[PDB]
């Protein structure tokens, strides 16, 4: 029951929360619920309303387009018209949840019609009605909403015209014991699974809510824009080690710290940007785990001495490096021999973003989103781990003389194909395939929710649903309504479409409002792979330069500082050769002014394939001039034997 | 000459990427630091480097001269990493557009010029890569995602063919087609997914190429002598060379299957080859007195 | 005497230079053909395995399959059919008295790579067959050397074909199985059930008589009169499924009665199972989990697992026909590895 989403723990701040909540909507007033994006309003909210025997729901969300014509359609499936406006139930009252409402963005006159149209129901009580000129009372139908600050860009601040009429409710984080309580819960209820461990579910509530705290902390927003934590990161912790634990096999105490420790590095430190950062984080691992499992037999908690896979058995268990790497290599061959063929070179870092890309897609409403540099293998790296679970990889084909149409039409092509015809579909989304604004809130309503509504409309909406009825019926399940019909269907399109936002500029403002966007931020999976360390370099060199005749003449081996080179200890020329590239690659790097832009690892690349053909040529004209020289010397000796003899 | 292969090498394939979009300041800087990071590492390279002596040869400099490439060896040097871009699609970025009319003397007719502002553009692209015709792409500011496969050489290979994916159909592609892909305005803005994965380079005129511009006019007018001493020179080494090449080729067939007469040619060659490179021994530096003597008419131009 | 289970170790092991992609016996004597990723047909004695009997190179490209025959004329001799991803189809011939190959010809025709080949005799006539990457199954004729009939019946490219009399069943890469009559040349039935590309399927073959068969034995005199009860599948899901083939309106398919439904799962294989091969009442099959399984077809459960089998994956199986008469079961069989070994097994 960890997967439910409504699935909310009582505490104290929730109960106190539900308390004044059913008090403020019992003095008929509006309620406007504000606080940090994972305190936790949705879910109070939800909650409250859900076990109620009083108050309806009508789930409705806000978006930069929204009218007027939106809220008078949720309305009129739970309403009925006596003038008069009345809720369909004779008992319970009606209660408006609008999600986001700061979203709504004002006219080029700075006002917007939704939060008038909602300031004029709740202080009028009703509103004119357009296409008849009727005034529509409304007399026990209930508003409220929620909202992130406006502190924040993308959250337009509103009119006090509106607000002075609705009680403002602040909800603040949990506090530290009130997230060891609800944890201390969440891992009970997941090492119910594992009977003989009962006694440590407290320690690692403790671990990782401590992990969290020191988390928010350190990695402050003053460092990177995107570097904002929450409850959600530990709800995801809980998920994860649930997910882990289902599938996996008999875990021990070694396993089991192993695996909370590589999930707690999938999670909160996925995204982070530095080295230092990511040494920082792994020493804040082995500090948490020294205070609160004190446990020996434990090995590096680095992120590449932590690899679990389900690729290479039946059950989601730590593999070896070097089978790994193996399966990889020869999984890769067969890829592409039977897809697109590109000459990839297998490294560890490789091998850890495919573990972690792998484990994002095989989640329910599985999304990622990578940034990093460009040539970093993003989208090659997508295509392959999406070839190996069996995704359909669609990938739109927007160029500069295309508008919203054509993306509209490629959406519904893959809804249709991922509900009617069943089949698994991994949309990868580029920051080159989206041009303006319409684009990103189209994307914005497909992650957020599950459907966006505004594509079907009219006899596309009919015969949509025509479809439906026909593929419901055609797998005989008794389906009528048109609310199961559209449940189920979003259901589907949740479970089996999976989007992969790929970035590669992060600085420009483009791809800044596509990280800050609340619906991508707070669904999709980051992942900055950033820019190569020397560490892959060196590995990527030495794969690439190793199968070129390059050891000819004798090579004094050097004196040098022992930070001065990258490369495992110099004993060959190769050696030698690979450190001077990736030090002229840093100096040339550094001396650009790119500033804290990431660094395209291409001209590496291209720098080391034309080495190695130009190695290549030029040593085979090397020999053949030395063969040459030496034929005709030995030539030239028995000339002179023979005239010498006779 | 063996010694000095590996860093003669690892200088000209970090010509060939890095140095494609900086101007000769900077790549002189760039190329003063590879050398010292080469000396620090215990690798032999090349105490009197050039990157066009070294890589091309004096028939594809007349070649590209007879075109209609300029005579400055910045402008050399770009054109030398432009044909020697095999794998990577070359991105030219001119002011003056000039350029264009180069690669099609250097390809004659088989060029055929397209734009990123037409209608029938991918049609007859597709019509270019199937036949294999040399295409120049015009207005690069504005690059379309069509050939994201061509740029990127995202190919498969249908067995005993090659196939690349445009549009939302597969097309053929053939062994002699190349792609080029020309730009006008150095301020427009190139997207990051071609920026990566072309070989880009500046034909543009900074304040460093008018220093060496007006050392290169000031040596041609104000003594022409010693400049078409110094081409008569090199052009005579150049054939005595091959001429060497030739006579030690005839005196090896005549060793393996007269012997005096051909001896006699190679020695006479021999000594000419000697005398030659003496005098030109000798007159090198005065081209670099001539350097150090025009530095305040540079200085004062810029 | 059709229980013969070889033992925990092999019997010899082979080396090859490269990857082995398939392996087949010779029906009389103790001779292997090993196939390579080089293109490179190889062949082993039993008893001496240092040196290969013989050593041809006749593609370009690795191969990718091969099926021999014994052949029956109302003079006799080894047809062995090896095709590959160079663009061609060559059968060959193998002269036991010099040890030699001597290609009697090639057959040209796909327009793409080619995944699997087999060679059947109806009555005094050797027919050949392949399937290719351009989703078209043609077969061609041994003596004539020209195609047949060619038909499509995937929208993807099909894997592996199987033949008995004239009725060939082909599993592809949209995995969906489908049986397709070939002198009608439509689709009988197609199969749904496989989340990934199938590797191999072949027909089930009945016995003469035993005392329990639960899978080679026609429940009743119209399974008896069509000649097909069952067939088996393997695919990249790590499964092997059995599917019951529905009978059609009796050949023009059934629109109620033209999908595959399958009866028994096998389960247990930790990576990708690549070949299967039913012998008596046993499956055997290998997969890329470095081991090769010896599944049961009455129980529906392993009774004998090789565990660390190769180094590498395990690429080809092959073992004795049983089903027919005219060729002995042997108690011998080889597998073939992706770590150049050909281990044998042996009593
Ligand atoms: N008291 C609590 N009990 C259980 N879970 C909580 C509690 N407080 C916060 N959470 C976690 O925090 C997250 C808040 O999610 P949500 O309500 O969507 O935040 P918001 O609505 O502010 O975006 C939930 O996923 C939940 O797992
Ligand atoms: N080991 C490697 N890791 C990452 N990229 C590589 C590796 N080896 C080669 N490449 C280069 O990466 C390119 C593919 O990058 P791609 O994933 O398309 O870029 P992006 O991540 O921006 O989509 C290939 O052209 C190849 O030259
Ligand atoms: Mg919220």
């Amino acid at each position: 029951e960890v997967m439910r989403p409504d699935i909310v723990i009582p505490t104290i701040d929730t109960i106190k929360h539900e308390k004044i909540f059913y008090d403020l909507l019992n003095s008929k007033r509006g309620i406007i619920l504000c606080g940090p994006p994972g305190s936790g309003k949705t879910m109070i909210m939800n909650n409250a309303l859900r076990n109620s025997s009083l108050y309806d729901v009508v789930g409705i969300n806000f978006s930069k387009d929204t009218t007027t014509e939106h809220i008078l359609s949720a309305l009129h499936r739970h309403t009925n018209y006596v003038l008069t406006l009345l809720p369909k139930s004779d008992i319970k009252n009606l209660v408006l949840f609008c999600d986001e409402i700061n979203l709504p963005k004002l006219d080029k006159y700075g006002s917007q019609n939704v939060v008038l149209f909602l300031r004029q129901l709740m202080e009028k009580q009703g509103f004119w009605k357009t296409p008849e000129n009727k005034w529509v009372t409304i007399e026990r139908i209930h508003i409220v909403g929620a909202c992130n600050p406006p502190t924040d860009p993308g959250r337009i601040p509103m009119s006090e015209r509106f607000t002075r009429h609705a009680a403002i409710l602040y909800l603040g984080y949990p506090s530290g014991k009130s997230l060891s309580q609800i944890y201390e819960i969440y891992y009970k209820a997941i090492f119910k699974l594992v009977p003989e461990f009962r006694s440590y579910t407290e320690p690692f509530a403790r671990a990782s809510v401590h992990l969290y705290n020191e988390c928010k902390a350190r990695y402050s927003t003053g460092l990177q824009s995107h570097y904002l934590f929450s409850p959600r990161e530990l709800t995801r912790l809980v998920r994860g080690v649930y997910t882990a634990i289902n599938t996996g096999p008999r875990q021990t105490l070694r396993s089991l710290i192993r695996l909370w420790a590589y999930e707690a590095w999938r999670i909160f430190a996925d995204r982070l940007v530095g080295v230092k950062e990511k040494n920082s984080f792994e020493q804040l691992l082995y500090e948490t785990v020294d205070k609160y499992l004190p446990n020996q037999d434990l090995g590096n908690i680095s992120s590449t001495s932590l690899l679990f896979s389900g690729l290479l058995s039946l059950d989601f268990k730590e593999v070896n490096k070097t089978d790994l790497v193996n399966f990889i290599e020869e999984r890769f061959k067969t890829f592409c021999d039977e897809e697109l063929e590109v000459p990839m070179v297998i490294h560890e870092s490789m091998v850890d973003h495919i573990l972690r890309i792998d484990r994002a897609l095989k989640q329910v409403q599985g999304h990622m989103m990578l940034i990093g540099a460009s040539r970093t293998g993003k989208t090659i790296l997508t295509r392959f781990v999406a070839w190996l679970n069996g995704l359909k990889i669609v990938q739109p084909k927007i160029h500069r003389h295309s508008n919203l149409s054509d993306f509209d039409m490629i959406l519904k092509k893959a809804i249709s194909d991922c509900s009617l015809k069943e089949s698994r579909t991994c949309l990868i989304i580029d920051e080159s395939n989206i041009l303006e604004t319409a684009f990103l809130e189209r994307m914005n309503t497909l992650l957020a929710n599950a459907d966006i509504p505004d594509l079907f409309q009219g006899e596309e909406y009919d015969k949509l649903l025509n479809n439906l009825r026909n593929k419901t019926r055609s797998l005989g399940l008794l389906l009528d309504t048109e609310q199961e019909l559209y449940d189920w269907f979003v259901g589907e399109i949740a479970k089996n479409l999976h989007v992969v936002f790929t970035i590669c500029d992060p600085t420009n403002n483009k791809s800044s409002a596509m990280i800050s966007s609340p619906a991508l931020f707070n669904r999709c999976i980051i992942n900055w792979m950033g820019d190569w360390d020397t560490k892959t370099m060196s590995q990527v060199a030495n794969n690439m330069v190793d199968v070129v005749p390059m050891e000819f003449t004798d090579f004094i081996v050097p004196e040098v500082n022992k930070e001065l080179v990258f490369t495992e200890p110099i004993q060959t020329i190769r050696d030698a050769v690979v450190n001077i590239l990736i030090h002229f690659d840093r100096n040339f790097y550094q001396k650009m002014k790119v500033g804290v832009n990431p660094r395209s690892p291409g001209y590496f690349i291209d720098g080391l394939r034309a080495l190695v053909k130009l190695v290549t040529a030029k040593y085979q004209d090397l020999q053949e001039n030395q063969r040459f020289v030496n034929v005709g010397l030995e030539k030239l000796n028995e000339s002179v034997l023979k005239v010498n003899e006779l | 000459t063996s010694q000095e292969l590996i860093g003669n090498c690892i200088i000209s394939s970090i010509y060939e990427t890095y140095f494609g979009h900086l101007n000769e300041r900077e790549r002189g800087d760039m190329l003063v630091i590879l050398k010292r990071l080469l000396g620090k590492f215990a690798v032999k390279y090349d105490v009197n480097y050039r990157f066009i002596d070294y890589l091309v040869t004096l028939d594809e400099k007349m070649k590209w001269l007879e075109c209609g490439l300029d005579k400055n060896d910045y402008f050399l040097e770009n054109m030398s990493i432009v044909m020697n871009s095999q794998d990577a699609v070359p991105f030219l970025l001119d002011p003056s557009s000039h350029m264009i009319t180069v690669i099609s003397n250097y390809y004659g007719n088989k060029t055929v010029l397209l734009s990123f502002l037409e209608e029938g553009f991918v049609k007859r692209l597709e019509n270019a890569v199937r036949f294999g015709s040399v295409v120049i792409i015009q207005d690069g500011e504005f690059f379309d995602p069509i050939i994201s496969r061509l740029i990127s050489r995202e190919f498969n290979h249908a067995g005993n063919r090659v196939t690349v994916e445009i549009g939302d159909h597969e097309v053929d592609v053939s062994g002699d087609f190349k792609l080029f892909i020309h730009s006008c305005d150095p301020s427009g803005d190139i997207p990051i997914f071609l920026r990566s994965r072309v070989r880009l380079v500046h034909f543009v005129t900074n304040k460093e190429s008018i220093e060496t511009r007006i050392f290169d006019i000031t040596l041609t007018e104000e003594n022409a002598e010693m400049q078409r001493k110094r081409e008569d020179l090199i052009k005579l080494n150049t054939e005595y060379r091959l001429k060497l090449k030739n006579l030690e080729k005839r005196l090896l067939e005549e060793l393996n299957n007269e012997l005096m007469v051909t001896l006699n040619n190679l020695k006479k060659e021999a000594m000419n080859i000697e005398k030659k490179l003496s005098e030109s021994e000798e007159f090198f530096p005065q081209f670099d007195n001539l350097v150090e003597e025009y530095s305040i008419i540079g200085k004062h131009s810029v | 005497v059709l229980k013969w289970i070889p033992r925990n170790l092999p019997s010899c092991l082979i080396n090859v230079e490269s990857s082995v992609t398939s392996v087949k016996l010779h029906p009389n004597l103790p001779i292997v053909f090993v196939a390579t990723d080089h293109g490179k047909l190889y062949a082993f004695d039993l008893f001496n395995y240092t040196i290969p009997l013989a050593s041809l190179q006749s593609h370009t490209k690795a191969i990718t399959s091969m099926d021999v025959l014994f052949t029956n004329y109302t003079k006799n001799y080894l047809v062995i059919v090896t095709a590959s991803k160079d663009l061609q189809i060559h059968v060959f011939k193998w002269v036991s008295e010099e040890c030699k190959f001597q290609q009697i010809r090639s057959l040209l025709g796909h327009e793409h790579i080619v995944s699997a080949v087999k060679i059947w005799q109806k009555n005094n006539d050797v027919h050949i067959a392949s399937c290719s990457r351009d989703q078209t199954v043609k077969i061609w004729d041994f003596h004539n050397g020209w195609s047949l009939k060619t038909f499509q019946p995937h929208s993807q490219w099909v894997r592996s074909i199987d033949v008995l009399g004239d009725y060939i069943i082909s599993g592809s890469h949209d995995t969906t199985l489908r049986l397709t009559h070939w002198p009608s040349g439509n689709g009988l039935s197609v199969g749904t059930g496989h989340e990934f590309p199938i590797e191999k399927v072949k027909f089930i073959h009945f016995i003469e008589d035993s005392p329990e068969i639960r899978f080679r034995t026609p429940s009743t005199d119209r399974y008896k009169n069509w000649g097909m009860q069952y067939c088996v599948s393997a695919s990249r899901d790590r499964t092997i499924k059995i599917w019951e083939i529905p009978l059609p309106t009796l050949p023009i398919p059934n629109p109620t009665d033209s999908n595959f439904r399958c009866v028994l799962t096998l389960k247990g294989h930790l990576s990708w199972v690549r070949d299967i091969s039913i012998r008596g009442q046993y499956l055997f099959s290998c997969a890329d989990d470095k081991s090769v399984r010896c599944w049961d077809l009455n129980t529906g459960q392993c009774l004998h697992v090789w565990e660390k089998l190769h180094t590498g994956f395990v690429n080809c199986l092959d073992l004795d026909v049983d089903f027919d008469s005219n060729v002995t079961p042997r108690q011998m069989m080889v597998t073939g590895g992706l770590d150049c070994k050909s281990n044998v097994f042996m009593r």
